[PDB]
């Protein structure tokens, strides 16, 4: 609780050691606040690729939804993050979910102007 | 008042001593002193003077509290000529129009507008969508983009009316006090892009007029919402701002609340037509309104001929456009509900402590309709009807329920911890038997940090009588101090009468020992 909350301003905040200190003394990694967003979605949005990678380490669930519907391969998409987008692939996110406006992360891509990485998305299903 | 003198009352954060010379103008040429004072609160004081009979000749005030007055018969009807009206742009006689009849005289024009930082953001966003992206780059830079009053919903209601939210509807020259439009789509769209840069993010929930203010004005933050009253302090502050059209939403106009600062005529006032000869004559002129806006700005002015020189000034072009895409505030006194209503639903879903979804459809009901009342901050009062909307519930933050009666359903049980207290509503009921285990519910909820909802079938009698008996226990007051405190807050209770009688029996049981200390 107390922990989480930290751990979610640190991987917002994209503070690397931070989050690995708290991971290691016990913040949940899918920890959420009251819209249900977790670590893995605020790293994700704030384009923070090792931060990222230990969360899905240790087990940041790949597919968590937030109050607001948005997944975390969303979240990363809207920025155009390749290497954060290609992690999370790996780790098993889902290409086709949608998000509140039936949008995909290929249409989210496209919505903020990141075509290079909805070129790459469309070849995956 | 007094005959052959005029006194105005106008708030202190306005032009009072620029008016005050109007005034010595008007002295000058016709011997009538002329008076300007600026009380404290003076729109709650006026309602009351003038009731009595007495209180200003004049009072300026938006003009959204003036049909209020007008109910209460407090304002005269104005009757100005044609030729006059046309001096003044006709929206602003509709905003001072109640029950068809002209009740002021419109003065200045105040909306929203966007205020922006030329030396962090030289060409300001023309939509909402794109703010996310520029607070990315200027997070990058130990900045940030937009900050403004989230405590408010006149503040936030700018984006949530753009795509199609309104207040109350207005057909045939009169509002329909049934027609909210707080959760349709337009208004749901709206606020849950809010929300989204919020739990993003870009914005945080605890913003106030006072953190944001301060944020731009130290050059923390590129932008901020806020309006012509707040300029003098940006200008103190040397941050060199632009004022301009706020962003647009799904390509539709933010749409700003629109305030008419507006001078109405006391009722009471023996000196009506020289009142009439002040406005129309003195202040309502370019050199009159001149004298006034020198003083504090007015942003936007009624007045056609001054406001197309003032709009050389583009933060008062960009007040005007902002006005005309916005929306009249009803001056119904069912805005009062709205207020509150809304206010909660977007603190609500501003904090994650509701769906976007529900918050509105609680606020809608509220708004349109009525609602649970709060007792105390922990207890809440109402019907049958209220313990079957989760949304309005969870909108005061319940966590348990008093069920005051044999029949009535628990809707939501593992959602909220339930008390039976099964009684009916008859003079054969004994209801105060089951004081102290409701007493004892109430407080237990309240340490544990939860809040109480106590309802019967209609609110009034059952569940009043358990709230009344709370207020009285707790707080040792007599059966008529609590009375008058829960029939202020909802009206219509109406105990029967012989739990009124089982009240005043436990009134004399709370107090027995009382009057040693």
């Amino acid at each position: 609780s107390d922990l989480g909350k930290k751990l979610l301003e640190a991987a917002h905040a994209g503070q690397d050691d931070e989050v690995r200190i708290l991971m290691a003394n016990g913040a949940d990694v899918n920890a959420m606040d009251n819209f249900g967003v977790t670590p893995l979605h605020l790293a994700a949005y704030w384009g923070h690729f090792e931060i990222v990678e230990v969360l899905l380490k240790y087990g940041a669930d790949v597919n968590a939804s937030d109050a607001t519907g948005d997944t975390p391969l969303h979240l990363a998409a809207k920025w155009g993050y390749l290497g954060i987008v290609e992690v999370l692939l790996k780790y098993g996110a889902d290409v086709n979910a949608q998000d509140k406006f039936g949008k995909t992360a290929f249409d989210i891509s496209i919505d903020n102007g990141n075509e290079d990485l909805a070129e790459i998305l469309q070849k995956l299903n | 008042i007094e005959e052959g003198k005029l006194v105005i009352w106008i708030n202190g954060d306005k032009g009072y001593n620029g008016l005050a010379e109007v005034g010595k103008k008007f002295e000058k040429d016709t011997g009538i002193k002329v008076t300007v004072e600026h009380p404290d609160k003076l729109e709650e004081k006026f309602p009351q003077v003038a009731a009595t009979g007495d209180g200003p000749d004049i009072i300026f005030w938006a003009h959204d509290r003036f049909g209020g007055y007008a109910q209460s018969g407090l304002l005269a009807e104005i009757t100005p000529a044609a030729a006059f009206q046309d001096k003044l742009y006709p929206f602003t006689w509709d905003a001072v129009r109640y029950n068809g009849k002209l009740i002021a005289y419109p003065i200045a024009v105040e909306a929203l507008s966007l205020i922006y930082n030329k030396d962090l953001l030289p060409n300001p966003p023309k939509t909402w969508e794109e703010i996310p992206a520029l607070d990315k780059e200027l997070k990058a830079k130990g900045k940030s983009a937009l900050m403004f009053n989230l405590q408010e919903p006149y503040f936030t209601w700018p984006l949530i009316a753009a795509d199609g939210g309104y207040a109350f509807k207005y057909a045939a020259g009169k509002y329909d006090i049934k027609d909210v439009g707080v959760d349709n789509a337009g208004a749901k769209a709206g606020l849950t892009f809010l929300v989204d840069l919020i739990k993003n993010k870009h914005m945080n929930a605890d913003t106030d007029y006072s953190i944001a203010e301060a944020a731009f004005n130290k050059g923390e933050t590129a932008m901020t919402i806020n309006g012509p009253w707040a300029w003098s302090n940006i200008d103190t502050s040397a941050v060199n701002y632009g004022v301009t059209v706020l962003p647009t939403f799904k390509g539709q106009p933010s749409k700003p609340f629109v305030g008419v600062l507006s001078a109405g005529i006391n009722a009471a006032s023996p000196n009506k037509e020289l009142a009439k000869e002040f406005l129309e004559n003195y202040l309502l002129t370019d050199e009159g309104l001149e004298a006034v806006n020198k003083d504090k700005p007015l942003g936007a002015v009624a007045l056609k001929s001054y406001e197309e020189e003032l709009a050389k000034d583009p933060r008062i072009a960009a007040t005007m456009e902002n006005a005309q895409k916005g929306e009249i505030m009803p001056n119904i006194p069912q805005m009062s509900a709205f207020w509150y209503a809304v206010r909660t639903a977007v603190i609500n879903a501003a904090s994650g402590r509701q769906t976007v979804d529900a918050a509105l459809a609680a606020a809608q009901t509220n708004a349109a309709a009525g609602g649970p009342v709060e007792i105390l901050p922990f207890l809440y009062l109402g019907s049958a009807y209220h313990a079957s909307r989760k949304d309005m519930l969870d909108a005061l933050g319940i966590t348990a329920l008093i069920n005051v009666s044999a029949n009535c359903p628990n809707h939501f049980e593992g959602h909220y911890q339930y008390k039976s207290i099964p009684v009916e509503d008859n003079h054969k009921a004994d209801i105060s038997s089951w004081f102290n285990e409701a007493i004892d519910f109430i407080d237990s909820i309240k340490n544990a940090g939860g809040r109480v909802f106590v309802h019967s079938q209609a609110g009034i009698s059952r569940s009043a009588t358990i709230c009344l008996a709370y207020l009285m226990r707790t707080n040792r007051v007599k059966l008529d101090e609590a009375f008058e405190f829960v029939k202020q807050r909802r009206s219509i209770i109406s105990p029967n009468f012989s739990f009124m009688g089982q009240l005043l029996q436990f009134e004399s049981q709370v107090l027995a020992h009382h009057h040693h200390h």
